[PDB]
């Protein structure tokens, strides 16, 4: 009985400690992710001891580079360093991969269309036309104004519950369906019109 | 430096018309003219007036300073003497007259700790103080040196008014003097070492780095002089400086901290640092984070290797040898301590605690009657720790010696004997 | 840029090399310097 | 140019000030003081022998 | 329309600059230094130490999850994990002692 009481007390103390240990590990997960990102940057990008700085080059959006580099330099200066980071541009004959900016609703359609590939930094983007073309064609194959209402209603609940849906996980097929709620709603509206 | 320039600016900007002060009687006329001529010395350089770079302008300035008690004139003059001394452009001839004759260097000691404390330091301070002590070794015109140390303590009391100047001038002067060991002894008498130690322990930012170097350059000078080192060892924040070094981004600051720590390692000092302060673990982390010169990182590893060498010395094997090879059993601090026995149990095993069995035979028969009492103490400790050993001790002739000791005079032998019997006994019946 | 940054680096390296050379000189010059001082002390005792 | 030429001089200035003025100067000065003490100790032994010599005389 | 950007982040704030850049994120990392392997490389040895710390933190998190917990920093996490492991070992030893004593009590009562 004494040994069991001691074991119970030790287990209770361990659980009480783990209650805060898990809370600390919650933020430690993001800390470890940031450390891993910095480690990948260090192992991938070299540095100059003569410059006593980490230097390199990489692709960046011109619009983003208009403010991101300045913000990084300002943060480096605010980090009590003797001098902030650089913001110089670089040029090369190679064509870096690039992605067009994705909106909150256009993201799903853009991802669906991009499953065939990508293009140059500012080349043709068939996603712009197909964002409405696919609803403009998939409606005909299912044109019946008694079921399109049902499809829209089913999509509508997903859009409404999006606040809770974004947090709670679901089935893999269910998650894939919820990923394109706006596209599903647009297709349902087109089908209702058809 | 930047600290000296900010002071030197405050004085040379504000103008002081000596001749008017002289007419009103605070000095005689020869002095004011002489100070005006010193300002013109830089201008004559251009005009090739070799007399501007004169030394003969020096005499009145010496006269003027001691006689006058009006802070404005002596401060403006001191700045102009100060600027001249170090320049190679102008005020070359100036330095000669001072250096040849120790009398000006005694007049300098009267000038030292005179006028506003902040005003005197900004005007000259370390610029001319050091050489004056070199020109007159006694520098007692070292009671005067003690007065200068008191003035430095007063400047430290007003750290807020001129932290990046008044403290910096004192640090630069102490470093310049500490080059000579006798002048380092003068610095040892001077206070404010603890204030530098607190500044060294915690760094506000790059601003801390500005005097950071000087404060610990003095620590390097303190490493040179043992007397200052003993005061520094007593002084707090020496461990705190190491803790900051663990968190220091600058590799050079950590390397500078290591140098002092590298020089202060001793058998006792290594022990205090390792046990309490957990130096080696921080040192291992610093060794792991190799930075800048490999030789600088290697020096930190060598300091850690030196601490490990002290640890071997700390783990002396003399105690085991004294009991058997010497054959003399004396109590000592580790033979009344349980911890040593715990690490010694394993070393004995060579044929069933063969060293312990020989020790049990030594307990049974010993050259000295006094040895039997400490021997019984030693046995007791191993048996308590090793329950199997306790049963063996009762079988061993050591228990027979303990039985004879129980039937024996001398209170101390009987105490130890009783403790031996009990140690075997606890284990026989459970 | 890179060439401009390299000028500062080589300069700092030269200053460190000079510091290394100077350290050896300070110790070597010292052995001659106070050997005469020891003789001066011996002379002071002789007087 | 512009930001690039500004940053390039700033990094270079930091390299020159810290690596050389702050560290190289310390290296020479610290070594000199240690050497000065080392010579003084070597002189002391000769002085002790000379002191022992005058007493014998 | 992206483009190349070349910059230098001083070692005095290289970690801070990397953290600030990762707060928002604009430019993908390069791959010039990747040919040197996790063996030293530019800072892969430091990356190796960070990876070891992350592995220790992951082991601690897995232990906490096994315990039903709810979710210098690396050193603190390792110390907490060691303390939890010691507490669990003490509890297991006490439970084993209780089981042995209960078995002995049952045997003695039957006898």
């Amino acid at each position: 009985s004494e040994l069991k009481t001691t074991l119970d007390a030790g287990l209770l103390h361990r659980g009480n400690l783990l209650q805060t240990i898990g809370d600390q590990f919650e933020q430690w997960n993001l800390l470890v992710k940031r450390e891993k990102s910095i480690y990948h940057t260090l192992n991938m990008l070299s540095l100059d001891v003569t410059k006593k700085c980490l230097v390199g080059e990489g692709w960046s959006p011109v619009f983003a580079t208009k403010q991101i580099q300045d913000a990084l330099e300002r943060a480096a200066f605010d980090s009590n360093s003797q001098v902030g980071a650089i913001f110089q541009v670089l040029h090369t004959k190679e064509s870096p991969p690039t992605y067009f900016r994705t909106n909150k609703f256009t993201s799903a359609f853009q991802e669906i269309v991009d499953a065939y590939g990508v293009a140059k930094y500012r080349e043709a983007n068939p996603g712009v036309f197909t964002i409405v073309t696919f609803p403009f064609l998939f409606a005909v194959m299912f044109g019946d104004w008694g079921h399109g209402i049902c499809l829209l209603l089913g999509t509508l609940v997903l859009i409404v519950r999006e606040k809770k849906l974004a947090s709670q996980k679901l089935d893999d097929i269910t998650d894939m369906t919820f990923g394109g709620r706006y596209v599903i709603l647009m297709m349902a509206l087109f089908s209702i019109y058809t | 430096m930047d600290h000296a320039e900010l002071t030197t600016e405050q004085v040379l900007k504000r103008d002081i018309p000596w001749e008017t002060y002289m007419t009103t009687k605070l000095i005689s006329g020869t002095g004011l003219q002489l100070l005006r001529r010193y300002d013109n010395r830089s201008e004559s350089h251009r005009a090739q007036l070799l007399d501007d770079d004169g030394p003969s302008y020096v005499r009145v300035f010496v006269s003027i300073l001691r006689d006058i008690y009006k802070e404005e004139t002596v401060e403006y003059v001191l700045a102009l003497i100060d600027e001249m001394l170090t320049a190679n452009p102008k005020r070359a001839r100036l330095f000669h007259d001072k250096s040849l004759a120790s009398e000006d260097t005694y007049e300098p000691f009267l000038r030292l700790l005179w006028k506003g404390n902040w005003f005197i330091q900004e005007k000259s301070c370390k610029i001319l103080a050091s050489i004056v002590s070199a020109r007159p070794k006694p520098q007692d015109r070292i009671d005067d040196v003690l007065k200068l140390l008191v003035e430095w303590l007063c400047a430290q009391l007003k750290k807020p008014s001129h932290p990046s100047r008044g403290v910096p001038v004192a640090i630069n002067c102490l470093a310049a003097l500490l080059k000579e060991p006798m002048v380092r002894s003068s610095f040892v008498q001077a206070d404010g070492v603890k204030l530098l130690t607190p500044l060294i322990s915690p760094a506000s930012t790059q601003q801390s780095i500005q005097l950071l170097y000087e404060t610990c350059l003095c620590v390097w000078l303190l490493s040179y002089y043992e007397p200052a080192v003993e005061y520094l060892a007593t002084t707090r924040t020496l461990p705190r400086l190491i803790d900051v070094v663990k968190s220091s981004t600058k590799e050079k600051v950590v390397r500078v901290v290591v140098l002092i720590l590298r020089n202060l390692l001793p058998k006792g000092n290594f022990a205090a640092q390792m046990i309490d302060l957990g130096l080696p673990q921080v040192v291992q982390s610093l060794k792991a984070q190799a930075w800048s010169d490999e030789d600088l990182l290697e020096g930190l590893n060598q300091l850690e290797e030196g601490l490990k060498d002290n640890i071997k010395r700390l783990s002396s094997f003399d105690k085991y040898k004294q009991e058997v090879l010497l054959g003399h059993l004396d109590w000592s601090p580790m033979h009344k301590d349980p911890l040593f026995w715990r690490d010694n149990i394993t070393n004995f095993e060579e044929n069933d605690f063969q060293i312990l069995r020989v020790l049990l035979t030594i307990l049974d028969t010993s050259s000295d009657p006094r040895a039997l009492a400490v021997a019984c103490f030693d046995l007791s400790q191993f048996i308590q720790y090793h329950p199997a050993g306790r049963v063996i001790v009762t079988d061993l002739k050591a228990k027979e010696r303990v039985m004879k000791l129980m039937n024996h005079e001398n209170t101390e032998v009987t105490k130890s004997a009783l403790l031996c019997i009990q140690r075997l006994f606890l284990g026989a019946k459970y | 840029g890179i060439q401009q940054l390299l000028a500062a680096e080589q300069e700092a390296q030269h200053i460190v090399a000079a510091a290394r050379n100077a350290k050896m000189a300070r110790l070597r010059q010292a052995k001659e310097e106070a050997e005469r001082e020891i003789a001066e002390h011996r002379a002071q005792v002789e007087r | 140019n512009d930001a690039d030429v500004s940053k390039q001089i700033q990094q270079m200035v930091r390299f020159i000030r810290q690596e050389a003025e702050e560290k190289a100067n310390e290296i020479s000065v610290s070594a000199e003081e240690e050497f000065n003490i080392e010579k003084l100790q070597l002189v002391e032994a000769e002085k002790k022998k000379i002191r022992q010599e005058y007493e014998r005389k | 329309p992206m483009q190349l950007v070349q910059i230098i982040i001083p070692i005095e704030s290289a970690h801070l600059t990397v953290s600030y850049l990762g707060e928002l994120g604009l430019l993908q990392f390069k791959d010039l230094n990747s040919e040197k392997s996790p063996f030293q490389r530019t800072y892969a040895a430091q990356i190796k130490k960070c990876a070891e710390m992350a592995r220790k933190l992951r082991f601690f998190k897995e232990q906490m999850l096994k315990a039903g917990i709810l979710s210098d920093l690396e050193v603190k996490l390792g110390d907490l994990e060691a303390e939890l492991v010691e507490i669990n070992a003490n509890g297991d030893k006490l439970q084993r002692a209780h089981s042995e004593l209960v078995e002995y009590k049952l045997v003695l009562q039957k006898a």
